[PDB]
């Protein structure tokens, strides 16, 4: 007489947690993790300990476990499977029971699935890879703002991707010369303009000022192109209630659009901003500053995918995707899968793309991709070719760097695109007949001629690190 | 180094530092207040209410500040006004003191001008008091 | 003179070697992989260029200002011992760049874009150094080291810490259950695991309840002081305070809060409320590994330890060297001393590229947790000295006799290595027979000695210097 | 599996859980304290002051946290500024205990440079206290 | 006396707040380093939620020290009275800080009664009228120690609170016997007082008698009897 | 054994006067004007300023041993005779600046003028300046918005600004305080401003004043085609008068409003600053009673210290003097100080 | 009802004697915070008329006076004391110095008598 009880001492993680004949449940969320073991650990411990110690155990057995249900709450290692032509790697395969997150917690979901185990002395790399959000747990988020079709309709704008522009030099620019800056961009053609990523608050310029001045910029441009404008001003903090203070401001000041860093502020803080930006109608920009900290290498980290699902979540009405073909490293089939993960309702599993896991958002608002970072005129018509109408294209040397000023640099953006959309809209290939559109439209457009002279020679060409 | 002691070294303001006062320090103290022209009193209390406590503040929002319990004592009598005889005034001592044997009994003394206590020391504790030390016994 | 439109190399603006950094700069040593045919000097000024004030192309509005007072300088590169592809560039920033008190912004500069740049392969911030003019904009740390031990009122000894386990699955009562007969045992601290926030199997309200309970009782039982990190990590910063503000009304001593997965913005707003309202904050690292593992890409976990003492966090963990996670001896004596010291002189050998002058600001306390167990008392003492918390979740639950047994295990083990080490012996050496001696009066630990002798956790450790 | 005692184990932080140390074992935690330089000082409390209690809160609104009375001994004394002779502390320790045989008392050393206590340990319990247990009685 | 001085009223009202909560009877803030518009929102404070509020005098001597320019002291008391604040510096006379004994007695009447007569001899240029104000009780700080209680007590009477600094934490013996040294020294000369002694003439006396049976006090006398403060007075009617 | 403690008295200069000492760039330094009393060295009277200004006393107190005096301690490291006088010296004075509250101009006013100029060991003390270090600058928030944001909020370029004190000081109405506003702006001035001891009283409230000085400014500007103002006094009683002001002179969409620093004081006036930096609103110091404590050579603190401090607690505007006008002003002195507010690095001069 | 008039000089002098309130009147009221039965059973007090006591002089006296004289009115055997109706706060005695002494007089005068006390 006697049934399984508490035996103290330690033992194998696999006996417990990997389970290669469980059945994933609708609501379970799903992580693909690329793992390379250390030399003798076996891919079923190695996985066995990931989801054990990103879910309810550790590494010796405690006798609490009884009280509880374990086989209700344990993350299960349920799938294995080799990574071929590669040192050592495996992508793991783990099932968490929705009962482990907190609702609406972007933060949460983090903390388990990826807080302690890329640490484990037992595997020498890991990167989380995809992540299957259920619409069980999709439902529990707020989720973004408003969205691209509210977006669009709010700021009355159809039939083409939208400009943006970061002014620069990225620091040391004082309020009133940040709001020239802007205005003579947004007068030029461009839709937005925007802080830099680091531009807070600082010696050269405070925040308040900034915002003042920005704000007679947007309205100034506004009332002179007969175009609705915005600058996203950045809210960014070293603390929450400088943050809302900022975010407060721009309600105050009617202005539409304002940004958050939402890695180097935190989701925390990200939440709480995108929560406030709902419940007064201001457009949230977000910026990926830091991402490629932890999503660049094959080996370790979390795919920007990942990152780009977590955004949504806690919510955004626009996220950079990267170029392709601009300055910052993006791969085109990587990028178009996430592009998608971003914007769309319903995502199929596509391996050829680095989508592990069919995604379902449950009428979640997509987010608008951001494409910023050393991309020119010239660069147009594969950008409109790879992102289509639905994203936002950013020129800030691309604006500020050309040879006439803003204006005229924003008006040559503004002719490319219109130029690249007309093309394919008339049945042309962008991506074979892109030059001679661009080169059509320079016959009647000074600004776009100075422009393509300027940067003809320029390209960003460059081995790929993060490949699939 | 003599060591100040914090074992029942219970202390009763104005005096209670100096060595027992003799009868005639006492007297001396009388005289000052009819000199003065000042109203002695008396006052009592049971040994569980001579001492201020934060009993009452349990029933309290956060208004504490400055308030204790057994800051007032029971008046023996009435304070005695127009009085001029340091004489009866010893005699109240001895009354008040053989009513309450056993209870804390102080002198003190007002001042109408300014109408606030401007005097007073303890003239009885109780011998069943063990919580105090004699002069010689607060260092060791 | 003028503005001329078009591309350059960066280097022409942002490589002086020739540079004398102020004292006021902020410095940052990168450990940088440059793509074939991108000189290391392109490379590093590439690098200080799109963390400071500059883009892909020239623009006319530098004219406006003066890009000599800001810009970001890569004034130094040196070649890695051993690598063919590799370079330390070091990076000054004018103090100028940065907003007073906010590590977000600190971070958003220095590590914002420049690891995505397609012509760089890699890189790794290995080291910040902090000048005690940047140091001064923050609030820091809400008590610090001396602060906490005189609140606690517990000195001469390291202090004792476990994760209740299973991680997750557990009910508010049990939670506190388990509580209870851990810190009755001669633990000071419990703690929530770092995801264990508010869950359908167990809210938090619910939680801060009963470990309320729990921590009285232990405290009144034992005559010492108890506390338990409640968990105020959330999804918004309203929750999270909603959960501090709890714990404030419940006259407990200590919540927890997960900086890096709740983010600084949130964590230097909890550690100003702490500041406040007299709570101790333990500052758990949840997700560092993904960015600290690898020696060729992410940031050293010294950097986020340093942003972490500025942010605010009166404990913070550290690693254990020899326990289950990661955690090179070498390194970590180094990051150990930049968490808890005023001043930290440069020391390669520890992978301190620059010397860190704390100007005053309060010590975190380094947290040695995970996979640990009585067998390793004596080289943890050693490692930390009394200036330390060690936890044992599994060390302590994991006891055959129950959490209190366990717990008592451990501080016994922890008193008899702190006595031995008192009294001039030497751990390194000693530590068994000390662990031995201990067992002969205590079958506690003697219970815990046998059974987890034989383990210990012992692998190629991936982030060397 | 023997069950850790509640009743009547209470501890006194630092080497509390060893077995009482011996005048030998104190001896050595003496001369650390001199080797490294540390200021000694010794404090006590009678029974009723010796652990932590919240009695105080009483009197707060919502802010008892990491409040607690008890926490503040009495000094003997002053600390032992400059004393780098270990036959002294053990000197004072008697000559505390002799003056409060039925207190409990500590030994302490601060580092000036940190400005904290460094070490410590009870190094007497009143004799007639029986709220703790020896080692061998600490679980049944 | 917790401080609530500080560099914005935000932060002086939250350290305010903190002592409400907890219970504690007083606190204090520097009138003139703090400034008026400050003070008088704590003292408005304090008077709300019954605090006690003491009123350090810093940075005074930086305006009224030289008698050809600035503001006597007395006009900074006045201003203080009437801002609020339930203590205030008034002096020593005796101690390590400048106070003429005419010029002292005068203005502490200024901050004690109800109604003063002009009188020049003290400084006292014209007659005022407190209506009922409340009066200040003036505090003796700075360089005191044993000796100087029968001056003191003689100087203020009663009414006043005598502080020692490093009279109490120089004490050979330690804090507590130094505290009792300073109780002991103050209540013998109170007593003498009240027995009709004279301690402008036999303050020595008093002191030595109680230290026949206070070991705390005579080790006091010994350490500091011949220490004295005695210099040209600058601040002279 | 080793160092004790030893009750009893022993000269300052035994532990305070150090002049080997090497200051630090985080150092907070004071340069006193000392006039010591005869029979007082000068290093004596030097190191009491140095130690009743930091950490200590007039005797021996036992508690210096549980901290570190070496790290704490303000030292006196020079003494420097002043020419033409036999018994005046600078007495200079390095204080850690671990002993200030960040942020906080009173807390560093408390310790370095708090005490010493009422020490009967010395006749007379000036604090004639202060080497405030960046370090230290770098807790303070610091004016509202400063000289080139308020030019570009203003846009005002390529002349000095112009103002002008209504008069008669008090007395006026409020309506007829707008009367002469309007009047002042529209012929040409830039600003117009409430006089320092123009608060609320009897004869005119505030908020009747700030209303209808809002409707002169709003024509004026209107008439003119130029932006005015008219520094509105938050100058009061109480924090709480002073914020209503300022709140008002928000909701009125003007642009300036005005403190006196010094009668108000500097608690009261950097929750000022920080409120005006938050809001937008530019800030004009005035320094009434600062001639009280600078004006003697002899005795106080130099005005270029006040400056400073303001500087530090928070304003747009300071009044300099005018070196030719009726209040004093010697020329070099002026424009010392004027470059120590207005530039952001001052060589010694 | 009684607003002007009483002023019209059509008329030499005018009274208001009753008035009567309707009940859907008098519903729209909340009326007292308790009435005579709660009252008497928050005090616990039942089977007599309750026992009062105005402080005198009605002003001049301090604010321990107040709660000195308070303390020993109650403890007699009155239930409650009072503030004269003139008694608000004055220089002689302001209002939260009397409202903390008279708490304290209060509370001694229950604990004493074992009765519920007020002022
Ligand atoms: O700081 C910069 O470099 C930018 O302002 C672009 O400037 P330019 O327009 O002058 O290149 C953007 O933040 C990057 O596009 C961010 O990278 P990503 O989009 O990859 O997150
Ligand atoms: O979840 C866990 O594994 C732990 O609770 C430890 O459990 P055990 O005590 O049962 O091992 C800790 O969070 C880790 O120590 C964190 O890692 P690190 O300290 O490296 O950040
Ligand atoms: O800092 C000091 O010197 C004191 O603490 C006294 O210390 P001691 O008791 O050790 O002397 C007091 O603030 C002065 O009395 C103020 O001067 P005044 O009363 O003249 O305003
Ligand atoms: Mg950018
Ligand atoms: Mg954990
Ligand atoms: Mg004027
Ligand atoms: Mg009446």
């Amino acid at each position: 007489k006697a049934g399984a009880g508490f035996k103290a001492g330690v033992k194998d993680y696999r006996l417990t947690y990997y389970t290669p004949d469980y059945v994933v449940r609708d609501t379970d969320i799903l992580a693909a993790f690329r793992m390379t073991p250390q030399p003798g650990v076996p891919p079923e411990e190695c996985g066995a300990a990931v989801a054990a110690e990103s879910s309810t155990g550790t590494w010796t057995t405690v006798w609490t476990d009884g009280l509880t249900s374990l086989d209700r709450y344990k993350g299960r290692c349920y799938d294995i499977e080799p990574v071929p032509g590669e040192d050592n790697q495996y992508i793991a395969y783990v099932a968490y029971p929705i009962d482990l997150f907190e609702e609406g917690s972007v933060t949460n979901m983090f903390t388990s699935i990826v807080g302690n185990v890329f640490g484990f002395k037992a595997l020498r790399a890991l990167r989380l890879e995809d992540l299957r959000i259920p619409p069980a747990y999709v439902k529990t988020f707020v989720g973004p703002p408003h969205g691209i079709q509210v977006e669009r309709d709010k700021l009355n704008k159809y039939g083409r991707g939208l400009l943006g522009c970061t002014i620069k030099p990225k620091l040391g620019l004082s309020a009133k010369n940040y709001g020239r800056a802007v205005y003579e961009c947004l007068r030029g053609g461009l839709d937005f303009t925007k802080d830099d990523e680091n531009v807070n608050s600082q010696p050269f310029m405070r925040w308040r000022d900034r915002f003042l001045f920005v704000a007679e910029a947007i309205y100034k441009a506004q009332a002179e192109t007969g175009e609705v404008k915005g600058h996203y001003l950045n809210a960014t903090a070293g603390t929450c209630e400088e943050m809302m203070k900022r975010a407060v401001c721009a309600k105050e000041l009617g202005v539409p659009i304002i940004m958050h860093d939402y890695l180097t502020g935190g989701f925390t803080a990200n939440t709480s901003l995108a929560i406030y930006c709902r419940d007064n109608g201001l457009l949230l920009h977000i910026h990926r500053a830091m991402h490629a900290v932890i999503d660049r290498q094959r080996n370790h980290g979390i795919h920007f995918r990942v990152l780009a699902k977590a955004l949504r979540m806690s919510g955004g009405d626009h996220l950079h995707s990267g170029t392709v073909v601009g300055k910052l490293e993006g791969e085109r089939e990587v990028t178009l899968g996430f592009v998608d993960l971003m914007r769309d309702d319903y995502v199929e599993k596509d391996r050829s793309r680095g989508i592990y896991f069919t995604q379902d958002w449950c009428s979640m608002p997509g987010v608008m991709p951001v494409a910023s970072g050393g991309i020119h005129v010239w660069h147009m018509p594969a950008l409109v070719e790879i992102f289509g109408d639905d994203a936002c294209l950013q020129f800030g040397g691309g604006t500020l760097g050309h040879p006439w000023g803003n204006a005229p640099g924003a008006a040559a953006n503004r002719v490319a695109l219109e130029a690249c959309t007309q093309a394919r809209n008339e049945g042309r290939d962008l991506a074979r007949e892109g030059g001679d559109v661009i080169r059509s439209a320079c016959k009647w457009s000074p600004e776009l001629a100075a422009a393509c002279e300027v940067w003809k020679e320029i390209k960003f060409e460059f081995d790929t690190i993060d490949k699939l | 180094m003599m060591v100040w002691t914090p074992v029942n070294n219970k202390m009763f303001e104005t005096f209670s530092y100096l060595p027992p006062l003799s009868d005639e320090q006492i007297a001396a103290q009388v005289d000052y207040i009819v000199a003065n022209g000042w109203i002695p009193c008396l006052e009592f209390a049971e040994s569980d209410k001579a001492y201020v406590s934060n009993e009452s503040a349990i029933r309290f929002g956060s208004v504490s500040c400055l308030y204790y319990d057994n800051r007032y004592w029971t008046m023996w009598k009435l304070p005695m006004f127009g009085c001029r005889d340091p004489m009866q005034v010893l005699r109240e001592i001895v009354a008040c003191t053989k009513a309450f044997p056993d209870a804390y009994v102080r002198l003190v003394a007002f001042d109408n001008q300014k109408q606030v206590q401007i005097m007073g020391f303890l003239v009885q504790r109780p011998k069943s008091a063990r919580d105090w030390q004699p002069a010689n016994k607060r260092s060791v």
